RNA sequence: GUGAGGGGAGUGAAAUAGAUCCUGAAACCGCAUGCAUACAAGCAGUGGGAGCACCUUCGUGGUGUGACUGCGUACCUUUUG
RNA sequence: GCUAAAACUAUGUGCCGAAGCUGCGGAUGUAUACUUUGUAUACGUGGUAGGGGAGCGUUCUGUAAGCCGAUGAAGGUGUGU
RNA sequence: GGGAAGCCUACCUCAAGAUAAGAUUUCCCUAGGACUUUAUGUCCUCUAAAGAGCCGUUCGAGACUAGGACGUUGAUAGGUU
């Protein structure tokens, strides 16, 4: 039984966003969130929201213990872009894509 | 599927030692393949590896016929520019004599990762012994 | 009477990348690439229909010559006493019973020097 | 210059084969019993037994 | 022991008991057949082999049924000829079951 | 973070009908399991074919994979080609 | 790789070798005779530009105030045939 | 037998991914159960060696690396004299 916390639309670019998830993958929550709090990635901040959100979910709505959890599946899904227009040299325009991502973090004992 | 193909965990590879004291290098070279090939064998199949270990003793007592032995160039070629490099058979077979074994037997093995593996069964000596007594080889007159 | 393309077509391009599955890249997932490497594959099929039989043959004369080499006989020779003995077994037939029946294989080479002589 | 075909997923991926993040070297405070980066001043200000802040 | 038949413009080396698949048969499934031009019989040491046949022995056979192998697809294409055809095939079977061997 | 977003609760026939919300295809991008893959040269398949995993009417069976091997230089157009 | 050849000349006996020919099974076109037949026989069935013949599926109108459908239509996604 | 600035050696540097993966010296690890897939077998408990790395002070070594030295049993860097 996992118990699950989704963060959507994270302004970031999922390529970036999971390396941090493939850092904490599999580990325990104490040992995940440790890493996530010395990590000087931005994607760590999101990564470790949504990773306390998922520990509260699982100790409020299902009354599971701390001390036996572990990151038991997380993956990174591409979200929704803005489109922006880049103006070059001589008259010539490029489009410009600004990613999001969805982050999904189970944890089981 | 009535006929079938040899399995090559119930192949049975045996020993022989082959002197090579005045034989003709390709007319051994022939009969050297065949065997480690395996075309010898009722099992014979032609992606399976059925053929046997030979053991080539007095390898630098080879002959060839004719001028070969002055005249027949070896060549190999280092990558780099003017790299080609230009031997006989009087030298390499004084000098490397398993060498010469081993590119007549290639040459008429095929040309992949089978014809890879079944070169690797052939052990040719420029003395009168081998060290492969545990594996009692018998002795093969081709 | 207007008529939209999209079931029969998507119906079309289906069983197209449906016969493709397996396939390295874009041959399994893209619909000209894999349109390209079916047919190919169809081709090479009716081809191998004709080239199995003669690697069969091939392979049965192989089995044929080793069994006769072992019993004192060439393959050519071998054909031509039983030929000459009357015998009409076939080489599938020759080949499995040198593979599998060393005696009978014998005997057999037998009947044929015999025929020879 | 440019490419003459365009790469393939597999050799992208085999490219970013070297791009995976590595851990920091943490270790704990005998002095306070927080976990702290290794050499490094605690969040807290303290360090081998000193205290920074009053 | 075994013995050689011909069927079908094949020949078959079968044992008793043995199920196998020959070119379409016009038996009715259920019946009996009987080959009489055994070409070889072997059983143990006992090896005969028929000068064309083996005069006197008998392979006896029973008809399970018939059917139809799996479909093959034949594809013919002429490239740059503007010229591509294609057609289905499936090849009639008759299955037979083994029930008697005598020399 | 009194944010965004989510997990419960509740409404509803249905919430993977939850607000750019009926259905929800493809390109394209993830995670999980099974097999293969770090001594071997090319349109990537095709005809053979060992081993392994799951299933099984226990097989001359089904599903996935595919060591090794014979053959094999895309498609369209325009052309004497 | 090959030298009383695995070279050249002459002679002989075997064998290999194609989608050619034969064997077994199946389809289709034309004609003769069976004086409906759907039947046997004989001869055919590589194809660009072209010519001829026969069909599959899609949307709409009548048949249809019929027939199927919340005990689940169309559409989507698998499996079997 | 003699016979050239030419060939193989000889001189310098690299070299066992030489998958044929070579050699020598020295060092380290000597625990219990259950079960069946009876085997370098699968799961529990115990154990964590010789060494290697992370980190730090740095370099006549350096794009990043790699390589060299040192880390209180200390002169590795800065300062001080
Ligand atoms: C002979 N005339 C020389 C010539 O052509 N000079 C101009 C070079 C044009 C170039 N070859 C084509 C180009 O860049 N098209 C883009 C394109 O349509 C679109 O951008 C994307 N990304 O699709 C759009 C963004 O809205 O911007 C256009 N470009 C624009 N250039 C503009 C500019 O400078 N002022 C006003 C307005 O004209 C702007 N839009
Ligand atoms: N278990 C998980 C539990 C988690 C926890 N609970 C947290 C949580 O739960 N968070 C919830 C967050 C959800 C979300 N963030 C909130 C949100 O989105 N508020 C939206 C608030 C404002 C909203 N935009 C206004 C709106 O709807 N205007 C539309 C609009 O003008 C137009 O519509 C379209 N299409 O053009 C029009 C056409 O009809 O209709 C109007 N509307 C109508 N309504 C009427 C109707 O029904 N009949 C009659 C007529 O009056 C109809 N018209």
């Amino acid at each position: 039984m996992e118990v699950t916390a989704k963060l959507r639309g994270a302004a970031i670019s999922a390529q970036k966003a999971r390396l941090v998830a493939d850092l904490i993958r599999g580990k325990s929550v104490a040992h995940a969130l440790n890493i996530l709090n010395f990590s000087n990635k931005k994607a760590a901040v999101l990564v470790k929201k949504a990773l306390e959100s998922a520990i509260a979910n699982a100790e409020h709505n299902n009354s599971l213990d701390v001390d036996d959890l572990k990151v038991s599946t997380i993956y990174v899904d591409e979200g929704m872009s803005l489109k922006r227009i880049m103006p070059r040299a001589k008259g010539r325009a490029d489009r410009i894509t600004k990613r999001t991502c969805h982050i999904t973090v189970k944890v089981g004992v | 599927m009535k006929t079938l193909s040899a399995k090559p965990a119930e192949v049975q590879h045996d020993w022989f030692v082959v002197d090579a004291t005045g034989k003709t290098l390709g007319r051994l070279a022939t009969e050297i393949a065949r065997r480690l090939r395996g075309k010898h064998k009722t099992s014979y199949t032609p992606h399976v590896d059925t053929g046997d270990y030979i053991i080539v003793i007095n390898a630098e007592q080879v002959q060839v016929t004719g001028n070969k032995a002055l005249d027949k160039k070896y060549y190999r070629h280092t990558e780099f520019p003017g790299g080609l490099k230009e031997t006989n058979f009087e030298k390499l077979v004084a000098h490397k004599p398993e060498e010469i074994f081993e590119r007549a037997v290639k040459g008429m093995l095929p040309k992949g990762p089978l014809g890879y593996a079944m070169i690797k069964k052939m052990k040719v000596y420029a003395g009168s012994e081998h060290p492969h007594a545990a594996q009692q080889p018998q002795v093969l007159d081709i | 009477a207007r008529v939209k393309r999209g079931v029969v077509a998507h119906r079309r391009h289906k069983k197209i990348l449906a016969r493709a599955k397996g396939y390295y890249g874009a041959r399994s997932r893209v619909y000209r690439v894999a349109f390209q490497a079916v047919i190919k594959a169809g081709q090479y099929a009716y081809r191998d229909r004709r080239q199995k039989k003669r690697q069969f043959r091939a392979l049965w004369i192989a089995r044929i010559n080793a069994g006769a080499r072992q019993n004192g006989l060439s393959y050519s020779r071998m054909i031509d006493g039983l030929k000459k003995a009357q015998v009409i077994i076939d080489r599938r037939v020759l080949a499995d019973i040198a593979m599998h029946d060393a005696v009978a294989f014998a005997a057999l080479a037998e009947k044929a020097k015999g025929a020879l002589a | 210059a440019v490419q003459q075909n365009r790469k393939s997923r597999s050799r992208r991926d085999m490219r970013r084969s070297h791009d995976a993040l590595t851990e920091n070297a943490l270790t704990v405070d005998q002095a306070t019993g927080e976990t702290h980066r290794r050499h490094h001043v605690t969040k807290d200000g303290f360090y081998r037994g000193r205290q920074l802040f009053a | 022991m075994y013995a050689v038949i011909q069927s079908g413009g094949k020949q078959h080396r079968v044992v008793e008991g043995e199920t196998l698949k020959v070119e379409l048969l016009k038996a009715e499934s259920g019946a009996t057949i009987t080959f009489d031009d055994v070409l070889m019989v072997v059983n143990g040491d006992n090896i005969q082999i028929g000068a064309p046949v083996v005069a006197g022995a008998k392979v006896t056979a029973e008809v399970i049924g018939h059917g139809r192998h799996d479909k093959i697809r034949i594809i013919k294409m002429r490239r740059r000829k503007h010229y591509r055809k294609q057609q289905g095939h499936r090849q009639w079977f008759t299955e037979l079951k083994i029930t008697g061997i005598s020399g």
